[PDB]
RNA sequence: AAGCUCCUUCGACGAGUCGAGUAGUUUGGGAAUGCUGCUCAAAAUGGGAGGUAAAUUUCUUCUAAAGCUAAAUACCGGCCA
RNA sequence: UUGACCUCGGAUCAGGUAGGAGGACCCGCUGAACUUAAGCAUAUCAAUAAGCGGAGGAAAAGAAACCAACAGGGAUUGCC
């Protein structure tokens, strides 16, 4: 019987993040009004000021 | 090549021919102890293990466990009569069987025994 | 075949019941001296299998050394240290063979099994008057029990090439410079 | 290579060190069953019973080193919850 | 959603890659660059070789990967990388050679981790019915699907497979864009560098007929037996020339 | 031992609409050359020529991968405030760098 | 010590892109800042470096703050640009 | 009391030890060359080390975590010559 | 009320034993720098010197979880 290529709720990969920024510190972006890129290409918006 | 302090570790054979007569006496030392009886014990013959040196035998460790029951030798009795024993060695072919039987069978016709006491 | 039931509960080791023993026999060797006579062995089958001999003359003695390291590592062991101080404290006794019995996160807990070589039944007993001979003094201080031998590397092969018939012996061995008579 | 007639060699019981001993499985047995289980093999039964056994298969490699390790580990740990049905 | 794909088609790949227990520090370094550059694939750490290989299709399915890349290295000098689909497809052997590692200084080039990059493959690749089947296999672990989480979203980066001896060279460049003078693309390499021998195809998963064996690799054990072999051969040729001399001389 | 039609029922077993008709380059990514590296390199132990046909191989797929890619309409460019992992850290690139700047200076050092 | 603009060091692609480089002895086409909003965030920038080191937190997020700001009045502005450029 | 022989009967072999990860040290020796410390922690047609592209991990060779033992070896010290 | 067992103690109890010296050689632990070379750093000196512990006339090692791939060898030690 084939294999369904899906993750389970057990992998280190189940949840993964919408950053799509690797192990990089956030030195970057320090100065800029986006946070990173998703998949699609299009960047990720800071959310608001506190 | 004299990085190291060969000095403090340097060793000269002045002794080479005071160690040759010392071991000369060991050997007469034993056969005195041993005095009818040869210095040594009967060796067999194997052969070299690599490609390089197959083609030639050498004395081995002590006789084999099978080799010494076909020549008719006790187990037992090997070692006391004169005969080195190795269990850790194997036959593998008749041919070795063969060559190291022989070799006990021309011990055993050129053997004297005296009977025990 | 009692010691080989009490061999596989021993292997097993956190298992409930061992889990449980271990905890209050830790207690208990806390409460007491950090070295102190063990009346009996805790762990009889390790005792008789590492030759202790239920005769006058063995003794048994239960020591905790603190774990960890001093980053840099030390090259005996924590058998080899309780070994030593159980030694020391026990000087005219010849240390045979220790095991490990407990480990807890700060100490860990040793019974070191111990030979008189002064006394008659010793004296008179094959198996044990090798001891009694006088070249096996000291032979936790000198590397000669089993944690002695395996921080050594008495192992035969290609992998102990350097450290075994002695390392230092090898060295010296292979720094020599050999002149003979004849060159 | 050179050609030597072959000699059919006896028996080797240091080869026969591989442990067919009745009584020593019986006496693993016995001592499994009064000593009982460490947690981690909690962990496995507790999976094995929920169906997650490639879960349990990866935290028995986790805690045990070795991919036939942990095989043998959910083998024995399986077959004592099957022994454990048939009991009850 | 469990694929961690956001696409139309989804094309759900998942590679194990794997490696045995003599592996030497080099060729850790290699899985390690080939993983870095598999978003959709997990390492995996020694294998047991008295284990059966298709034992390695049982730990597969273990991790849900339907793709396997085996570094299994021989004597500690050699590498042999296997390629399958499990349960049930194709697998090549190849022997791998010429290895060189991204964090070797000589190289300039870099590139993101994960992003998907563009496979170049030479013509023979579909010309020949066994370099077609190497394709289809190249193509689902070095493809990076398209909607996968794990991966980046802007591509900078080629992976291209020649054939130019009887042999696989595989190599990985930047793509370096530069404005066009009164913008066009330059190449760096960037990763690794390594040679891959076909050895065998076989209709399985780690097993089953063979549908191709090479009849021409030449092994370094090969290579390693006949400098013995010459070496024997001297020292032998010595002795009989001695047996020979000695012989002459008597008569 | 070349068995071509089991080589070609295990392909078509495992083999996933490639056909650009019905399949996006930016679903598959895979560009096949129309001529072979066999033809441009006479000499295998010609390391500058091997390498050569090599990178104009890559360098004809990345091309006609990045002409269809930008018709597909997907993102090609890395933004200059896109900063992310990379498969070679910082340091690897420090190093890289280092050593260029020491070959540099050697060669004008000589020449000075 | 000798300047890497002097050697010819190539540009190395790192965390920081290098982006799409200008062909070396080639016109590097000027851009021009003369938009008061592209004067803004300069200035932000060069202000946050001459100040320097803050202890107090929210001080240094305004001093953040101000700069992303500046850097989205910008954008925006080059947007509104683009799109009556293109349109009108 | 002992050796051998035969067999419609039996044949027990060392666990915080192997091993995995990691830090230090060491070696010609990341299949980690050995060692030590920390975390996890085994098996029974078992385990260890090698051979091998040969089509599957086949083959070869040994039994670790208990112990004893003279000789060939070293020697600026001891009793002498 | 008494008596066993276990554990832990006293005694100038009866009988023994260890400490220190020596350390040329031996078994362990610990552990440098001067020196040499190299853009730099590792390396080298050296797993040496110094320091600590433990034996003997020798010590140590030692009867394969060895070496091999042969037609195999067969505990350890030392020389070429």
């Amino acid at each position: 019987d084939e294999i369904d290529p899906v993750y389970d709720s057990d992998d280190t990969d189940y949840n993964v993040p919408v950053n799509t920024i690797g192990n990089i510190p956030l030195s970057f972006y320090d100065s800029y009004p986006h946070i990173g890129y998703d998949i699609n290409g299009k960047k990720i918006m800071r959310p608001a000021t506190g | 090549h004299f990085r190291k302090h060969w000095q403090r570790r340097v060793r000269c054979h002045f002794d080479q021919p005071g160690k040759k007569v010392t071991r000369r006496l060991a050997r007469r030392a034993k056969a005195a102890a041993l005095a009818p009886r040869p210095v040594d014990k009967l060796r067999p013959i194997v052969r070299c293990p690599t490609v390089k040196y197959n083609r030639r035998t050498r004395l081995g460790r002590g006789f084999t466990l099978e080799e010494l029951k076909a020549a008719g030798i006790p187990r037992l009795l090997a070692p006391t009569i004169g005969i080195a024993v190795d269990h850790r060695r194997k036959n593998l072919s008749e041919e070795s069987l063969a060559a190291n039987v022989q070799r006990l069978k021309d011990y055993k016709a050129r053997l004297i025994l005296f009977p025990r006491k | 075949g009692a010691l080989k039931y009490l061999e596989e509960l021993s292997k097993k080791k956190q298992s409930d019941v061992v889990r449980f023993l271990l905890r209050v026999r830790c207690w208990e060797y806390r409460q007491l001296n950090v070295i102190h006579r063990a009346s009996r062995p805790s762990r009889p089958d390790k005792a008789r299998r590492l030759g202790y001999k239920a005769k006058q003359g063995y003794v048994i003695y239960r020591v905790r050394v603190r774990r960890g390291g001093r980053q840099l590592k030390y090259q005996r062991s924590l058998r080899a240290t309780a070994e030593e101080r159980v030694g020391r404290r026990c000087s005219n006794l010849r240390v045979l063979n220790s095991y490990w019995v407990n480990q807890d996160s700060t100490y860990k807990y040793y019974e070191v099994i111990l030979v008189d070589p002064n006394h008659k039944a010793i004296r008179r007993d094959p198996r044990i008057n090798w001891i009694c001979n006088p070249v096996h003094k000291h032979r936790e201080c000198r590397g000669l029990t089993s944690t002695g031998k395996k921080s050594r590397g008495l192992n035969k092969g290609h992998r102990f090439n350097k450290t075994r018939a002695g390392r230092r012996k090898t060295w010296k061995r292979h720094n020599t410079l050999s002149l003979w008579r004849y060159r | 290579g050179h050609k030597t007639t072959r000699r059919v060699l006896k028996e080797r019981p240091s080869r026969r060190k591989g442990a067919q001993s009745k009584r020593t499985q019986f006496v693993r047995s016995l001592i499994r069953e009064v000593a009982g289980l460490a947690p981690y093999e909690r962990r496995v039964i507790e999976l094995l019973r929920n169906g997650k056994d490639k879960r349990a298969r990866k935290f028995s490699k986790k805690k045990l080193g070795t991919f036939g390790r942990a095989k043998r580990k959910c083998e024995e740990l399986q077959r004592i919850i099957a022994e454990s049905r048939r009991a009850h | 959603d469990r694929s961690n794909i956001i696409a139309e088609r989804k094309n759900k790949q998942r590679v194990l890659v794997l490696s045995s227990r003599g592996v030497t520090y080099r060729h850790r370094h290699l899985l390690n660059d080939l993983a870095s550059m598999l978003p959709h694939g997990r390492k995996d750490a020694k294998f047991d070789t008295k284990s059966r290989l298709y034992e390695l299709c049982e730990l597969a399915e273990l991790y849900n990967c339907n793709n396997v890349l085996f570094f299994e290295a021989r004597k500690g000098k050699d590498l042999y990388m296997w390629f399958s689909k499990v349960p049930n497809g194709p697998t090549v052997k190849f022997y791998a050679q010429n290895l060189h590692t991204m964090e070797e200084l000589h190289f300039q080039g870099n590139c993101l981790k994960g992003s998907r990059p563009i496979l170049s493959f030479d013509a023979a690749f579909e010309q020949e019915p066994y370099l077609k089947v190497i394709k289809e296999l190249f193509l689902h672990t070095f493809g990076v699907p398209q909607g996968h989480k794990k991966s980046k979203p802007f591509i900078d980066h080629v992976l291209s497979f020649s054939v130019a001896d009887g042999k696989i060279w595989v190599r990985n460049y930047e793509i370096r864009e530069v404005e066009k003078v009164k913008t066009d693309i330059n190449l760096i390499e960037i990763g690794p560098r390594f040679v891959l021998t076909p050895i065998i195809i076989q209709e399985g998963s780690f097993g089953g007929p063979i549908l191709y064996e090479n009849k021409r690799f030449i092994s370094p054990n090969k290579i390693r037996a006949e400098l013995r072999k010459a070496k024997a051969a001297r020292h032998h040729a010595r002795m009989e020339q001695q047996r020979d001399l000695l012989a002459r001389k008597r008569q | 031992i070349n068995n071509k039609e089991g080589l070609l029922t295990a392909l078509r077993r495992i083999q996933l609409d490639i056909n650009p008709k019905t399949t996006p380059f930016s679903f598959h990514q895979s560009v096949v050359a129309s001529k072979r590296t066999e033809d441009s390199i006479p000499q295998i132990e010609d390391d500058l020529q091997r390498e050569l046909a090599f990178m104009n191989q890559a360098l004809e797929a990345a091309r006609l991968g990045r002409s269809l890619l930008r018709k597909e309409g997907v993102p090609f460019t890395r933004p200059t405030d896109y900063f992310a992992e990379m498969v070679r850290t910082d340091a690897t690139m420090e190093k890289v760098k280092q050593k260029l700047i020491e070959e540099a200076t050697a060669k004008k050092a000589a020449a000075e | 010590v000798y300047s890497e603009k002097e050697l010819g060091i190539p540009q190395l692609n790192t965390v920081t892109p290098v982006g799409v480089t200008k062909p070396k002895g080639k016109k590097k086409g000027k851009v021009f800042v003369d938009d008061r909003e592209s004067m803004n965030t300069i200035l932000a920038m060069v202000e946050a470096e001459k100040q320097g080191q803050i202890e107090s937190k929210i001080m240094r997020a305004r001093q953040l703050e101000e700069i992303r700001e500046a850097r989205r009045i910008e954008a925006e502005k080059k947007e509104a640009e683009r799109k009556a450029l293109l349109e009108n």
